[PDB]
């Protein structure tokens, strides 16, 4: 059996990560992945992102840098390692910087 | 030899003359002979039971811990028959030995033998149960006049530096080998291997030895650099580039 | 395993020439990120297990040991008083 | 015309000359490099199989005993321990007595190389060895074996090694 990877992402980013193989529909069918069209409500980008954060079939989860920024709120205060959270970077928007939620640990020492 | 045994059912002033008949003996035989005497006196635990009986014979009251309170001037009174002396080309040497209640080393016997003695060679219960002999262990062991019988014309020149760099390896072996129960052999380095090697290896030839098997102190030294010998040179730190050039390499 | 602590950790497995170079190019990406969700699930987990080694290591300092001194003190004060009463 | 070391000890030039004239094809125009020497590394048998462990060519082992002569084997394959016996018929023997000799393969058995947490040996056919040596580097035994046809490789069959080193290809 093992994990899905999941995908919170720009489309270009959900393309990506597709044609990468990645990712099903369940029995269920519940999807395994987000798009952030631009009208996007600030809420559906947390609403789904604890659906994941509390489902046992998702061991990874892909979030573009920017879309982790609306939620830092509900993305920092995530404490466990059981599904781990990527802040991958996105297209125009610039890379991965600081600001991330799992390497502010080392906080001294990085 | 002479020989002086007085069994546990004989008189108990037989057993506070004993140790006095031994040094008047050695005495004689040291400054008037001029002998070399090594004098052994087994179970002074057992010598001070026969004082406190005829401490209690003349109706004294207990002192510390049960004992009679000049049981210290008592006991270097024995002790103090030793050394040597001007003139007189003769010396006398003491091996006192003892049994201590509870492993303790803090009782009154072991503790005012300690003040008046200088080290203690120290015989080993768990050394004794995982069936080494003799089990005695080394780093609570100490001689405090070791400098003043080792190295050139008296032993050999190499001694000190030996001696410094086994109980070195030693006392790093035991702290390797009790990590190793905490983060697993594979996250041993190559010296902690290194180690652990020697830690085994100076136990089972070096400490280890037969009842009837007799080793010189040349025989000693050489042992001690089969060990040293398992290290590359650049670990033997206690020992200067002098006595590794000479030692160090084997020979023919 | 790190000095008896238990780490989770990740492995992948695997069920137009335009195309394909992309097939190519994202599959090794995904080669990173399966790679370091195992460092950031190992490093979440092992970063809690020293904040426990460490408060036992403190409480064997500051609360174990001194009880055991404070009580051992006592015993000796006491066995003194025993032996001038006797 | 002689080979490249990046060191020595056990070999002087005349040994080095004779040696590399017999070294198989796999290895000629190789500078070699030593992978573990009981005056570098300390004396262990659990040392060499460190030192060899992350090897993946030939070597060439060379011992001098207590008596100073010189012997040896060239192994297809590092000093690893084995559940079985280990190499090709590419291996070989070889002494100084004083004059150079090799005994390669005699074809009849493939008991080349064994290595066990507490011996390190070459050779087989009933209980011989070419050459055995015990878990300090310090007792080792040669005798006449049927894999090689060799003789007595040090002055006794049975010697204390004064040093060893282990060669590679590299």
């Amino acid at each position: 059996r093992g994990k899905l990877i999941a995908v919170i992402g720009d489309e270009d980013t959900v393309t990506g990560f597709l044609l990468g193989g990645i990712g099903e529909l369940n029995k269920n069918r519940h999807p395994n992945f987000l798009v952030v069209e631009k009208d996007t409500t600030i809420n559906e980008i947390e609403d789904t992102f604890r659906q994941f954060l509390n489902r046992d079939d998702i061991g990874i989860i892909l979030i573009n840098q920017y879309i982790a920024e609306m939620v830092r709120h509900a993305l920092d205060a995530h404490q466990r390692s059981i599904p781990a959270v990527l802040e991958i970077p996105s297209k125009e928007h610039p890379y991965d910087a600081a600001k991330d939620s799992i390497l502010r640990r080392a906080k001294g020492m990085f | 030899v002479c020989l002086f045994l007085n069994l546990a059912n004989d008189p108990t002033i037989e057993r506070i003359i004993t140790p006095r008949l031994a040094l008047t003996t050695a005495e004689f035989l040291a400054y008037q002979c001029e002998k070399h005497v090594l004098v052994i006196l087994t179970d002074m635990s057992s010598y001070a039971e026969a004082l406190r009986e005829v401490s209690a014979a003349r109706e004294e009251v207990p002192g510390r811990r049960g004992f009679p309170g000049y049981m210290y001037t008592d006991l270097a009174t024995i002790y103090e028959r030793a050394g040597r002396v001007e003139g007189r080309n003769g010396s006398i040497t003491q091996i006192p030995i003892l049994t201590m209640p509870n492993d303790d080393i803090t009782h009154p016997i072991p503790d005012l033998t300690g003040y008046i003695t200088e080290g203690q060679i120290y015989v080993d219960r768990q050394l004794h149960n995982r069936q080494i002999y003799p089990p005695i262990n080394v780093l609570p062991s100490l001689s405090r006049l070791m400098k003043s019988a080792i190295g050139e014309g008296m032993t050999r020149k190499d001694h000190a530096d030996v001696s410094n760099q086994l109980y070195a390896c030693y006392a790093i072996g035991k702290d390797v080998q009790a990590m190793k129960a905490v983060v697993g052999e594979e996250a041993l380095t190559s010296d902690d291997l290194l180690y652990l090697e020697f830690l085994q290896k100076f136990e089972k030839n070096f400490i280890t030895q037969g009842p009837y098997e007799n080793r010189t102190v040349y025989e000693t030294l050489d042992i001690g650099w089969q060990l040293l010998r398992i290290f590359p040179k650049e670990m033997l730190k206690r020992i200067p580039q002098s006595t590794l050039s000479e030692f160090y390499p084997r020979d023919s | 395993n790190v000095a008896g602590v238990t780490l989770p950790v990740f492995e992948h497995y695997h069920e137009g020439e335009q195309l394909a170079k992309l097939k190519r190019n994202y599959a090794k990406a995904v080669e990173l990120l399966v790679e370091l969700a195992s460092l950031q699930t190992s490093f979440v987990t092992l970063d809690e297990a020293i904040k426990i080694t460490n408060r036992r290591v403190n409480a064997i300092e500051h609360v174990i040991i001194p009880r055991i001194e404070r009580t051992l003190a006592y015993i000796i004060t006491e066995l003194d008083e025993r032996e001038r009463e006797e | 015309l002689p080979i490249l070391q990046s060191h020595s000890a056990l070999l002087e030039n005349m040994h080095i000359e004779q040696l590399a004239r017999r070294l198989p094809a796999r290895v000629q125009g190789y500078p070699w490099r030593l992978a573990y020497s009981t005056l570098e590394h300390g004396t262990s048998l659990k040392t060499l199989y460190r030192k060899s462990a992350s090897l993946d060519s030939p070597v060439l082992l060379v011992i001098k005993d207590m008596d100073n002569q010189i012997f040896g084997a060239y192994a297809t394959h590092p000093f690893r321990f084995s559940d079985h016996y280990y190499g090709t018929g590419e291996t070989f023997l070889y002494t100084f007595s004083p004059n150079f000799k090799v005994f390669k393969w005699s074809g009849e058995n493939s008991y080349f190389i064994n290595g066990d947490i507490s011996s390190l040996e070459l050779g087989g056919g009933g209980g011989r060895f070419g050459l055995w040596l015990d878990a300090d580097l310090y007792h080792g035994r040669s005798n006449s074996c049927s894999t090689f046809n060799n003789d007595i490789l040090s002055k006794k069959e049975d010697f204390i090694v004064q040093d060893l080193e282990v060669w590679t290809f590299e």
